[PDB]
RNA sequence: AACGAGGAAUUCCCAGUAAGCGCAGGUCAUCAGCUUGCGUUGAUUAAGUCCCUGCCCUUUGUACACACCGCCCGUCGCUAC
RNA sequence: CCGGAGCGAAAGCGUUUGCCAAGAACGUUUUCAUUAAUCAAGAACGAAAGUCGGAGGUUCGAAGACGAUCAGAUACCGUCGUAGUUCCGACCGUAAACGAUGCCGACCCGCGAUCCGGCGGCGUUUGACCCGCCGGGCAGCGUUGCGGGAAACCACGAGUCUCUGGGCUCCGGGGGGAGUAUGGUUGCAAAGCUGAAACUUAAAGGAAUUGACGGAAGGGCACCACCAGGAGUG
């Protein structure tokens, strides 16, 4: 399946047991669809870019 | 001393009610003293409902729910964190928690 | 799409995934979590049920099964009615392994009035 | 447990009856 | 040693022609090995399928059991065996603060098909009702159960198995009971939940081809 | 000579900080593998969480109050009535 | 479905239909016309376990075996299982049989619900729902800071109690000894009812409060916690 790219649009909050994960919603750039939320690890701010390998799941917490 | 006016049960005008069994311990608990908990949850989790949705051979199929009627004894409804020990004046609040 | 019926006996201490034909007469493939773990303590773990439904999809595809009707089942009867931890891991592994799912429905043996459940009137005092 | 003080008392009274019965 | 699936051949299961589709799926059985013919197992199987899998524009919580009775040319023919609602929809109709009046009859059709139809109805709260509980009195419970048992037999006694099935796929029996009970107490979810077939008569293939024709 | 980035575990730390390097003071007739200071070179990672282990507050329970290192029960054993 | 809803003197009582004879409340310009209330002696009933005699023994499960844990478990946990649990008759008359609160009667607050019956009112709906009211029934909330109480709490009064008297029955007199001994009595038995004394003791106990503690809950905090790693120890 073709790979899709997306830009970080908004940071929600810290998730995980140790609080290392950061729930951040993303939005595709090429095709306007699937403005789904994902879980990111590390320092994340508004304006980052996440190379989503898939576009199927949300994976909340 | 009498801790509750209703003695922790809903027996008013009766002498004996039918005892039922608990869920996580299987203890004989009276029907009026049981800690009712009507659990209604989806069959598939919200984290996995999307994988089942795309694998559905239909266009729009609402996933049914798990309608489970649970009964808890006092010793287990507190250990399972279903009910808590409230303050002396807070125990009189019969309103269900939001 | 070759529709089938998948019986998931999701209980405690073990998790069963039983795939049969549309009538449930002939068993096409069925495995347990103990067939994938060394210690039986990890049977009710969702990771064991994750590996169970994974290889099932291959046996379903080898024989031609493409779609599976989910029949979730707990212990039922006098014991608990909520399915075990393998109810969701086995269900998600079925769709993610390149299969089809349709008309999900749970069949738990709930009694109109059962006999005396195991454990006295004081309950299991673990 | 006051119930087992009643359990041991009924057990002691029952023994006193057997001792008193053999003296008939 | 040898894979037992090598001797298994697929059979396309069928259904009566009164529905919208006859193709219900595929089954499997081993071929004839010795005296045990493959037909000796495909004449007693039961397929529990929902109404949405049988009809095209109906509900999905009404399941129909279809027992196999004949195999003609690598395909397995089926017929009515019993109706039953889903476990989830049954637990959702039962609600609190309202009376539940159940009923059950065991009456046969014009033929020897002994059917046991189960109907369940709940009362309805009025729109301008301020009272939380909608409780009908015990004698008011009897009158509702009387009409519930009377219509189940009357509608199934004046027709054979073929016609009552077409009257069973929709809630035709359930909608008239609510209208009948409204004269005493309004009901909400009058539904025929389960149909059990206890005894089966001497089946004739002539009446089977008349339905599937 | 052992020691080939080191068993199960475990200590410390987020900015001139950790560490590396060396100096000086205290001890001191003789002495620093220590410690208190000092400057020097200078990052990795994190601008977080109750996850874990330690911690106070509130509610709650108590037959505890020289206060859970609390209090207290029975059998057995000794003596007296 | 099933509720702080009903019924019964209580124990107790919820699948359908049928049979059987009761009962409160309400309705009443019916009827009877003080025929009452409470009650030593006496009696019916009385959960469960147990006991005797049959049936049936699914499940559970005293006892019991075995598996685990522990310093040790004769237990909790697990497998299995006797009696028992189920039904039939005769016993036993004991429960935290509790509302830990006798019955009858009067008087003494309010409000919103709820249960049955009766009554009168816009409407909606072919009795249902709506707004009230009178009578009892289970209860609830508010005020008890019109009272009561040691207080918790009490209008199913636990109010009208030194401003002490409506009627009646039962019953308590510091804590133990002790519901023991003995006698009578009931029972097949286990035991039930009745019921002491010697002796010992300065407290036992009730309610409430502040501390402490919990292997209770909730919230919050620190690289002497972790996450991310970086040094070094072992
Ligand atoms: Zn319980």
């Amino acid at each position: 399946q073709p790979i899709k790219l997306a830009r970080v649009t908004k940071v929600l909050g810290r998730t995980g047991s140790q609080g290392q994960c950061t729930q951040v919603r993303v939005e595709f750039m090429d095709d306007s669809n699937r403005s789904i939320i994902r879980n990111v690890k590390g320092p994340v701010r508004e304006g980052d870019v996440l190379t989503l390998l898939e576009s199927e799941r949300e994976a909340r917490r | 001393t009498k801790k509750r006016r209703n003695n922790g049960r809903a027996k008013k005008g009766r002498g004996h009610v039918q005892p039922i069994r608990c869920t996580n311990c299987a203890r004989c608990v009276p029907k009026d003293k049981a800690i009712k908990k009507f659990v209604i949850r989806n069959i598939v989790e919200a984290a996995a409902v999307r994988d089942i949705s795309e694998a559905s051979v239909f266009d729009s199929y609402v996933l049914p729910k798990l309608y489970v009627k649970l009964h808890y004894c006092v010793s287990c409804a507190i250990h399972s964190k279903v009910v808590r020990n409230r303050s002396r004046e807070a125990r009189k609040d019969r309103t269900p928690p939001p | 799409n070759v529709f089938g019926v998948c019986h998931i006996f999701a209980s405690f201490n073990d998790t069963f995934v039983h795939v049969t034909d549309l009538s449930g007469k002939e068993t096409i493939c069925r495995v347990t979590g103990g067939m994938k773990v060394k210690a039986d303590r990890d049977e009710s773990s969702p990771y064991a049920a994750m590996l169970a439904a994974q290889d099932v999809a291959q046996k379903c595809k080898e024989l031609g099964i493409t779609a599976l009707h989910i029949k979730l089942r707990a212990t039922g009867g006098n014991r608990t009615k909520t399915p075990g931890p393998g109810a969701q891991s086995a269900l998600r592994a079925l769709a993610r392994s390149g299969m089809k799912i349709g008309r999900i429905e749970d069949v738990t043996p709930i009694p109109s009035d059962s006999t005396r459940r195991k454990g006295g009137r004081r309950g299991r005092r673990l | 447990r006051a119930k087992w003080r009643k359990k041991r008392m009924r057990r002691l009274k029952r023994k006193r009856r057997k001792m008193r019965q053999r003296s008939k | 040693i040898v894979d037992p699936f090598s001797k298994k051949d697929w059979y396309d299961v069928k259904a009566p022609a009164m529905f919208n589709i006859r193709n219900l799926g595929k089954t499997l059985v081993t071929r004839t090995q010795g005296t045990r013919i493959a037909s000796d197992g495909l004449k007693g199987r039961v397929f529990e399928v929902s109404l949405a899998d049988l009809q095209n524009d109906e509900v999905a919580f009404r399941k129909f059991k279809l027992v196999t009775e004949d195999v003609q040319g690598k395909n397995c023919l089926t017929n009515f065996h019993g109706m039953d609602l889903t476990r989830d929809k049954m637990c959702s109709m039962v609600k609190k603060w309202q009376t539940m009046i159940e009923a059950h009859v065991d009456v046969k059709t014009t033929d020897g098909y002994l059917l046991r139809l189960f109907c369940v109805g709940f009362t309805k709260k009025r729109t301008n009702q301020i009272r939380k509980t909608s409780y009908a009195q015990h004698q008011q419970v009897r009158q509702i159960r009387k009409k519930m048992m009377e219509i189940m037999t009357r509608e199934v006694q004046t027709n054979d198995l073929k016609e009552v099935v077409n009257k069973l796929i929709p809630d035709s029996v359930g909608k008239d009971i609510e209208k009948a009970c409204q004269s005493i107490y309004p009901l909400h979810d009058v539904y025929v939940r389960k149909v059990k077939m206890l005894k089966k008569p001497k089946f004739e293939l002539g009446k089977l081809m008349e339905l599937h024709g």
